[PDB]
């Protein structure tokens, strides 16, 4: 559970 | 196998959640479900 804010460069 | 730009990532949740570059987004059930 609990859905990670995503930002990956 | 997962959609062309999605990469899979284990993390502690014993679950690995789908992420994809080039788009900026994150899925726990695989986007060929979801797209």
């Amino acid at each position: 559970t609990a859905p990670p804010e995503y930002m990956e460069a | 196998f997962l959609p062309k730009g999605w990469e899979v990532r284990h993390a502690p949740n014993g679950r690995p959640f789908f992420i994809d570059h080039n788009t900026k987004t994150t899925t726990w059930e695989d986007p060929r479900l979801k797209i």
